[PDB]
Formats: structure tokens, sequence, C-alpha cells
């Protein structure tokens, strides 16, 4: 956690921002939490912050003899020491892990999972699990599309640890209307390969697209040798390498999930205190995908999804937030002043009206990002090959527009509504400048 | 001298019996675990760990991997 903070930017958001998570309420469903008791037992890490800590998969027992849960949970919001990347946000707890070693805990719905953490104040919920379906877009990822546009409930899933191939998402890390995280690795070279560059894509990080040909993940952050919050329970076989009795290593797209969930909060916080508003899912996610890092590979890709979350540059963006909603071949259109000599990246992003299980593409309402540059050169969302107003997306809730190097003027942002069955559909944009 | 192998493309609709001679013989290490296909799990990645995922015939039904 503590490099994988410097990483993300965190240390930034915290010491020029004062970012800390305060006031924010984020919900890790997983194996179970150190003790299981909300009492002085718990690990220094959550003791005192455990905002509701709940047993579903066995009855009366939420505590982590696995270790998976707790050290998830620590990366979001520990504060002890190793702090996760929002120390001061509070946790709901869903213990899932049956009694026979299983998720069996999740509900057949996940809406039900989802409310009920919605109830205890979370607006953040996060996911380190899946089922490996290679990009299939199941009944589970349907439910995540529901109740995320039915409800202000930002929502993280893992990729899946499938990779190196191509089309190895997990489901619901197949859900158009999460997060769905992968992994870079974290720099702490004395343990080698895994985890000596940055830039480099953990080999077992699953790559997209999914089935139907959408990019993800959508971002990446650091989920190699993750130093993090031991469950007093769990034995040394649950961890990568040890450290001391109450820290230690695991790796997976299940680390890099909660750094970015904790990093959410951050932002969530940013925006509530300093800019106004309660941003929504579609906002957040917007923004962290403009201010997102290019490890290398560059866009469009499988591998890195939109960049390795750079959280400095996600709190800033100018945006738009809901506030304009679409039927069918209207359009919404924004200005927004640019100064040639730096990049310019403009991020739209909508949470969909569910997808089919079993069509051709998931997409249902499908809206377009047309920028015009002040010499009247056009871009449209995800087309990146010159010129770059020919190759139109019909399958992303995500397009993007990324200039490295803008011309002085008005850009013309415009969002038009090709085709809305499912209307009214509302958007967010993110642009970082 | 074992070839470094994490996949096992040509397992899939084998046995479980079958596979887990293979993946074995591949990487004597394994500490292999078999779910029934579509079963959801923690994404952590262990490098020991081979997870079987199989059909209702406890046939191998994907790719395994380590991990
Ligand atoms: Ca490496
Ligand atoms: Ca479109
Ligand atoms: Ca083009």
């Amino acid at each position: 956690n503590d490099v994988a903070r410097g990483i993300v930017k965190a240390d930034v958001a915290q010491n020029n921002f004062g970012l800390y998570g305060q006031g924010q309420i984020v919900a890790v469903a997983d194996t179970g939490l150190d003790t299981g008791r909300n009492d002085s037992s718990m690990h220094e890490a959550f003791r005192g912050k455990i905002t509701a800590l709940y047993a579903l998969g066995r009855t009366n027992n939420a505590n982590d003899p696995n270790g998976h849960g707790t050290h998830v949970a620590g990366s979001v919001l520990g504060n002890a020491t190793n702090k996760g990347m929002a120390p001061q946000a509070n946790l709901v707890f869903q213990s899932i892990m049956d009694s026979g070693g299983g998720l069996g805990g999740l509900p057949a719905n996940l809406q039900t999972l989802f409310s009920q953490a919605y109830s205890a104040g979370a607006r953040i919920h996060t996911n380190s699990w899946g089922a490996p379906v290679n990009g299939a877009y199941t009944t589970d990822s349907r439910n995540v599309d529901d109740y995320v546009r039915k409800n202000d409930m930002t929502i993280l899933f893992a990729a899946g640890n499938e990779g190196p191939g191509s089309g190895t998402i997990s489901a619901p890390g197949t859900a158009k209307n999460a997060i769905t995280v992968g992994a870079t690795e974290n720099l702490r070279p004395s343990f080698g390969s895994y985890a000596d560059n940055i830039n480099h894509v953990a080999q077992f990080s699953s790559r997209g697209p999914t089935r139907d040909g959408r990019i993800k993940p959508d971002v990446m952050a650091p989920g190699t040798y993750i130093l993090s919050a031991r469950s007093s329970l769990a034995p040394d076989s649950s961890f990568w390498a040890n450290h001391d009795s109450k820290y230690a290593y695991m790796g997976g797209t299940s680390m890099a999930t909660p750094i970015v969930a904790g990093n959410v909060a951050q932002l969530r916080e940013h925006f509530v205190k300093n800019r106004g508003v309660t941003p929504k899912p579609s906002l957040l996610k917007a923004a962290l995908i403009a201010g997102a890092a290019d490890v290398g590979l560059g866009f469009p890709n499988g591998n890195q999804g939109w960049g390795r979350v750079t959280l400095d540059k996600s709190l800033n963006v100018a945006f738009v937030n809901e506030t304009s909603p679409l039927s069918t071949s209207q359009k919404a259109t924004y200005s927004f002043t640019a100064q040639a000599g730096k990049p310019l990246k403009i991020s739209l992003v909508w949470s969909d009206a569910p997808g089919s299980t079993t069509a051709s593409l998931t997409l249902v309402n499908d809206l377009d990002l047309v920028i015009t540059a002040p010499n009247g050169t056009k871009y449209v969302g995800n087309d990146f090959t010159a010129p770059y107003d020919n190759n139109w997306d019909g399958r992303n809730n995500v397009e993007n527009v990324f200039i490295n190097a803008p011309q002085s003027g008005t850009y013309t942002v415009e969002v038009q509504a090709y085709n809305v069955p499912v209307g009214p559909q509302t958007f967010s944009l993110a642009i970082v400048h | 001298r074992h070839n470094l192998k994490t996949e096992w493309p040509e397992l899939v609709g084998k046995s479980v019996e079958e596979a887990k001679k293979v993946i074995l013989q591949d990487k004597p290490e394994a500490q292999i675990i078999v779910l029934p296909v579509g079963t959801i799990v923690t994404m952590e990645y262990r490098i020991d760990r081979v997870r079987l995922f199989v059909d209702k015939l406890d046939n191998i039904a994907e790719v395994p991997r380590v991990g």
C-alpha cells in the first residue's frame, strides 16, 4: 500500500488536497474481516471505523480465516500503518465466504448485496471477485448494470487473473456500468520480476475486449506484492510473503481493485466538499479514465484499458454530471477553452440500461462524443486512427478523445444521442487539460 | 529442465483425473482444486495453485491455468 499510494498519486491527494476519504463510506464484499467482531478485538487497521459488519455466508460469522478480505479492506481504508488509500473513510463489510470455503454468501440477485450496503450508507462498493467466464455478460453483470443505473452507487470489480490472453475478463467485471480494474506492478523490486516496473501490466491480469468487443478493464492500479492488513486467523500460505504479525503481501486484480476503490472515496470527497456536487457514478468513472496515465502501450488497448489511475489529474477535471438527459436524435453541446502546449483528454461515460445476456451487443443506449477543434478538425469517440471522425463507436459506454497536441482556442464538445431505446439517457463528461 | 508451462488448452474436455496427472507432470508443486464451471472465486494470484473448472460430467470445461 505505501508504495502504491505514491504510484497512483493518493499521496498528492492527501498531502496537497487534504483528501483522506473522511465522510465517505466504502462497502467491501469479501471473505471476512479479521476476528469478525466490531469491537476492541478488531485489527488496528479497522478498529473504530466500521459502520457495519454483516455476515452473509456463515451465520453469525464474519471472521477471515483466509485473509483475502482483510487484506483487500486494508488497501481501501486501513488506518494503522501500511494505510489504505482513503484511511479516514468508514467501512461497510459484507462477509460472503460460506462454510465450504467459497463465496456462496453472495445472493443469487446481486442487487440484494448492493441494496444492503446502500442502506448502511455506502456509496462506493468494491468487489475483488468474479467468475472466469472469458468476457461473457452474465446475469450478474446485468444486475450490476441495472443497480448502478437506478442508484448512485459506484461499483468496482476486479478484471480477473486469466491473462495474458485476450478476452479473459471475469464477470461481473464485464458489466458496462462498473469500474473494472486490472493490475499493473507495484515497485518492490527485491521481489523480482512481478514487482519491478510500474508500467508493466501483471502477466496474470485479464485482458479485453469483452465478448461483445468492449474495452475492459477500464483502469489499472498496482496489484503485485501489495503490503496490507493480515488477518489474525490467516496462515502463511494465504500470502505471497510474510512481513509481520499484522501485515503481509498479496497480489492479484483483487489487490488493484481496492486501491482504486479508495481513490474513488478520495475523489468523491473532493467533489462533495470542494466542488459543490455529489458526483454520479458515471462522472467518478469518467474522471478516473480522463486522468489515467498511458503505461506506454497506447490506446486503444485490451491490456491496460484506459491506463493507470493518476488521482491528482482526476481531481479538478472540468465536468458534466448527468445534468442533460438525451433522447434519440438530441444532443448536448458544450465549449471548452484549450491552450496549446499540453494534452487535452475528454472522456464521455454513461451508466447504460442493462444489456441482454444473449444478444450480440450489450450496449443499449448509444451516445457518441464529437469534438471539433478551433480549426475545424473533427474527432469522434474512440477513433484513434486518422482521420479521427470516420470510425464511430457503437459498442462502448465509454468514449474518449485524447489529443496530445491541441490548438489554442475553443473546442466544441458534443454528445449526440444516436439511439436511445431505453431513455432518456444521462451522461457525464470529464476533461483533463 | 521443465519447460515453463502455465496453461493447458489441451486438457479441455478431459477428465479431472487425466488433467491432474498432466498438470503434476508439468508442475510438480501444483495445488489443484476442482470447482463447478461458472463458480465465483476470489481474485488473488497464487502461483502454485491450479483451479480446474468442470462441467456436469466432471470434464474440464475451460482452459486450466496457474493462479
Ligand atoms: Ca515486471
Ligand atoms: Ca457511441
Ligand atoms: Ca479513423
